[PDB]
């Protein structure tokens, strides 16, 4: 399985008339989930739960109604897996991975935002043929290349490759150049956007250079962030 | 093309989003003694369309008392089997530090001499937070946009 | 192709690759398949308005040189740009005329990578030969050289 962030507080009870939501995202076998815990810190039962998202950069929506069937009694805390897909309406957000949410119950509607980690949008069929990788890196305008620094990494190239593999970031080739490992890597988003990567691992250097080429370079910053999180976790 | 849930309906409005990437068509029917409203929500980039409800509603921008940012309210009125109700609500996530606007409901009154009568038009003053409602008969009512509290109603047509 | 700006020079840096110099960039084009011209860097302003006159790279195409001259106050002043492609950093002329060599120094097994550059400056004209980057492992470093031109 890939990297999943710890749940974080998305909606505090005191902002939401006693409703508390904590959440994270996951990807399980080609399926995206918004995984939440809902806690009733109020003195009323809570019923009639429902959720929607605003339009978003990756067309993320719930794929079913929110599966809370029984009243959430005062003090009660339930774990809710909401399945998502990427078939929904697209509007480019800032930040690109921000997700606006409305959650309703029988007392009110509440709103919050959270940030989608882009590795749940990394699809299973994201391994490029070596041939196609070279051609595509060469087809993508060199001005689109962006460099980032994975700070304080000490994983071997093998371990980098296995961890990234578990997040649907595939190693296409490796080049030993004078003690340096170069890793050439592909991943594919749920919207079909490909990202190519060159990681450079140097002896003595605690920092790896991640170079990313994408036709939509605005995304690259967000790949780097989750790439960094996968290596560091 | 016009989606068939609309067929024969009184077209009463057409609305898009700011990008023109969604389109809303509305119309109402007198289906079995109520003003049933039909909506078509067309997706222009997806090329897919769906059917939805209703009739007199408008959106505002209102700065709530201790916030820095203007909450986007969607105010709409309908007469259902439960009778006439106006709803004011937030739409979408509050701008970041904003305390959310409590959703509102209030009933809109229809006299017995208002036998069928239902909503037909809405307009809100941004200058004076007030919801102007016009019904099918020619009745007007003003409501306070923040607290949907009725503030006057009379016939003018 | 049809570039979107006139290319104010070109030279075949290799067996297959075409350097295009526009008014504000340099692009390599490969001959090979359906691939189109690729921007390697923008023109550094000390060149501005200059008679471009050569473009040169290293054998690795990991350093690029652009040159070009002006008639500045009655003299043919040559400018150069020296772009680093892996570093992504670019200097105006520290060596204008310069080329790189591989040389086998007398009791070494491996060919030291020399960077030879020649400038006139306030001290007058000086050629510099140098080692570039670490000696191959048993190699005795090449002594840096300098001579006046």
């Amino acid at each position: 399985g890939g990297y999943v962030a710890p749940k974080a507080v998305w909606l505090p009870a005191v902002k939401a008339k006693g409703l508390e939501i904590s959440g994270t995202f996951t990807h399980r076998q080609g399926h995206i989930y918004m995984e939440m815990n809902f806690t009733n810190k109020a003195l009323q039962h809570m019923t009639d739960f429902a959720i929607q998202f605003n339009k978003n950069s990756f067309g993320v929506i719930p794929s079913t109604p929110l599966a809370i069937h029984t009243p959430l009694m005062p003090n009660q805390s339930i774990d809710v897996s909401l399945p998502l897909n990427t078939l929904g309406p697209v509007m480019k957000m800032e930040p690109l991975n921000n997700l606006q949410v409305a959650v309703k119950n029988n007392i009110d509607v509440f709103y919050f935002s959270c940030l989608i980690p882009l590795n749940v949008l990394f699809v299973e069929d994201g391994k490029m043929e070596r041939q196609v990788f070279l051609a595509t890196w060469k087809d993508i305008p060199n001005e689109n290349e962006l460099q980032f620094q994975i700070k304080e990494c000490h994983l071997n190239a093998d371990t980098v490759s296995s961890k990234l593999q578990n997040n649907n970031v595939y190693t296409i080739a490796k080049r030993n150049v004078e003690g340096q490992d170069m890793l050439y890597q592909s991943l594919k988003l749920t919207n079909g956007i490909w990202i190519l990567a060159e990681l450079r691992i140097q002896p003595g250097n605690p920092n790896y250079t991640l170079s990313l080429k994408c036709r939509a370079p605005e995304v690259s910053q967000y790949i780097y962030q989750v790439y960094d999180s996968i290596l560091k976790n | 093309d016009r989606h068939s849930s609309l067929a024969g309906c009184q077209i009463i409005n057409y609305r898009t989003d700011a990008k023109q990437k969604w389109l809303l068509l509305t119309g109402i029917s007198a289906q079995q003694n109520r003003v049933v409203g039909a909506m078509q929500l067309y997706s222009v980039d997806r090329k897919v369309s769906q059917p939805i409800e209703g009739h007199a509603a408008s959106f505002a921008q209102f700065k709530m008392e201790g916030n820095a940012e203007e909450s986007t309210l969607f105010c709409f009125a309908v007469r259902g089997q439960a009778g006439g109700k106006l709803h004011i609500i937030e739409v979408g996530t509050p701008p970041t530090g904003n305390q959310p606007f409590p959703k509102k409901a209030v009933d809109v009154f229809f006299p017995p001499e208002a036998q069928n009568d239902f909503p037909v038009a809405m307009q809100i003053s941004e200058k004076h937070d007030v919801v102007f409602l016009i019904t099918k008969y020619g009745y007007i009512h003003l409501y306070d946009l923040e607290t949907g509290t009725c503030i006057y109603m009379n016939r003018i047509s």
